[PDB]
């Protein structure tokens, strides 16, 4: 990974590889669904759908180019995708359309098509996509009355308030030279993109992003969205975890680790080496669960999601797991932190090697957005491999034990109880 | 003739019950604030059903 400002004020981040059969040249920007206010809440979802509409897709596909969009809370990215060869054909592209010419993609004919298409996704989302949802109700009553809070695809009566002056307004604040970083992975080598970005001149004006008044900060809250013709229980609960740039990020994707993944209709699932297992399995009270550790740039989340149809004992599933968090500060052991250095070296070369440059060049452009650098692979497994039983009971001392919870629920979830039942079952009363 | 002894020991246990008394109307108020400031938003299904 090569970093290189120009004479100009832009940031071209660039990963080689030379056995790659594609070349992927994009512009990432540092703003993303935390950015806005209640009332734009949705402008970002709004132009990634300019961005693959129909007229543009059409004068991409003439050329062999095929295009990609994705936005996050933190980061937006628009990615340009064509053969080792036609990386000037890519850059040609990318330019009629952010910097030369962008007032023929906001007629009124394109605008009203794609508003329309965006408000049947939000719709079809908010009734059939049900482990999503509570998931994102999870961060809106967590980080409530703060920007971490808003849902990324926007709400559905935000979206019909929206006209094309909205648009206009948020391209001029957040669509900056000081806020975006030209990035480049696939077979396509560092000095290629720097000459042929030099070769035209690029004036490019010198604003800066709005700064935000308030600061993110963590609320012990819950909310249940009761619905008694659904045939489950969705259930997300979290407390407060580390940012990005914090020095135990590591620990506590280590900690995700030791609990893990499941289900229960694999049958290699049910052969894990997790403790959590024993308790579960005899009455069968969940399907499947997950543990997180979400990092952003000034907080995250730490906590696991389940699905269940064993209604009538839900109150079990959530005393067994949270007796177990409880052994973090008092009696993990030297087995549990040594399987899970293994498998998670091997989660994040997953995800950092394989064979899609779309997905290395969003890894890439956010890295670069916050630390100006990106860490490498090999030296994210010597920090690993260096955490001990005494750096699992220090971080879980400070973050688990008798600390606030956030809770998020739908479907059948009468049998889930109240809150201080739930938070009272953070520490052991033995110690 | 236990007239002086009672009233010494009604001392002690008048205290310390209306010290009890107190401590256990703070503690009921404190364990109670979560289901007293509750809030219910009803939003009418739509009738596809």
């Amino acid at each position: 990974a090569e970093v290189t400002q120009l004479s100009n004020g832009i940031v071209v981040a660039t990963e080689h590889n030379p056995s790659a059969h594609t070349a992927s040249v994009g512009v990432v920007f540092g703003s993303g669904a935390a950015n806005e206010n209640p009332y734009n809440n949705g402008v970002s979802n709004l132009w990634k759908n300019i961005f693959l509409s129909k007229e543009n897709s059409a004068v991409a596909a003439k050329e062999g180019l095929a295009l990609s969009s994705n936005i996050s809370r933190d980061f937006q990215s628009y990615i340009v995708s064509s053969l080792p060869g036609s990386t000037d054909k890519s850059l040609d592209f990318l330019n009629q359309s952010f910097i030369q010419q962008k007032a023929n993609l906001l007629s009124s004919s394109n605008f009203e098509a794609t508003k329309k298409s965006v408000l049947k996704q939000v719709q079809d989302f908010e009734e059939n996509d049900h482990p999503n949802r509570v998931l994102e109700h999870l961060h809106s009553t967590a980080f409530q009355n703060t920007p971490l809070s808003l849902p990324t695809r926007g709400t559905l009566e935000s979206l019909e308030n929206l006209v094309v002056a909205d648009l206009e307004s948020f391209a001029n604040n957040h669509f900056l030279n000081s806020n975006a970083v030209v990035v480049g992975t696939g077979n396509i080598k560092h000095e290629d993109l720097v000459n042929s970005i030099e070769s035209k001149n690029l004036s490019l004006q010198t604003g800066t992003k709005p700064v935000l008044k308030k600061k993110a900060a963590f609320l012990g809250s819950e909310v249940r969205l009761r619905d008694d013709t659904l045939p489950k229980a969705w259930i997300s609960l979290a407390v407060e975890g580390e940012p990005v740039n914090s020095p135990n990020y590591f620990v506590a994707k280590l900690a995700a680790q030791i609990f893990g993944s499941y289900n229960a209709f694999e049958p290699a699932s049910r052969l894990q080496g997790i403790k959590l297992l024993d308790n579960i399995q005899e009455y069968q009270l969940c399907d499947n669960f997950n543990h997180f550790s979400l990092s952003y740039k000034d907080s995250g989340l730490w906590g696991f999601s389940t699905a269940t149809r064993n209604v009538t004992m839900i109150d079990d599933l959530i005393h067994f797991t949270l007796k177990q968090w409880n052994r973090l500060t008092i009696s993990v052991t030297d087995t549990e932190v040594e399987r899970a250095k293994s498998l998670l070296k091997l989660q994040l070369g997953q995800l950092y090697e394989s064979g899609n440059p779309v997905n290395d060049a969003n890894l890439l452009g956010a890295e670069v957005l916050i630390k100006g650098s990106k860490l490498s692979l090999g030296e994210a497994f010597k920090k690993i491999d260096a955490i001990t039983v005494k750096d699992v009971k220090a971080w879980a001392g400070k973050r688990l034990w008798d600390q606030d919870i956030a809770i998020a629920g739908t479907g059948q979830i009468e049998g889930l109880l109240d809150y201080m039942r739930i938070r009272s079952d953070m520490s052991m009363m033995r110690w | 003739p236990e007239h002086d002894e009672r009233k010494r020991l009604g001392l002690k246990t008048v205290i310390i019950l209306s010290s009890l008394y107190l401590l256990s109307i703070w503690v009921k108020k404190f364990k109670w604030a979560g289901i007293k400031t509750r809030k219910f938003v009803f939003n009418p299904p739509k009738p596809r059903k």
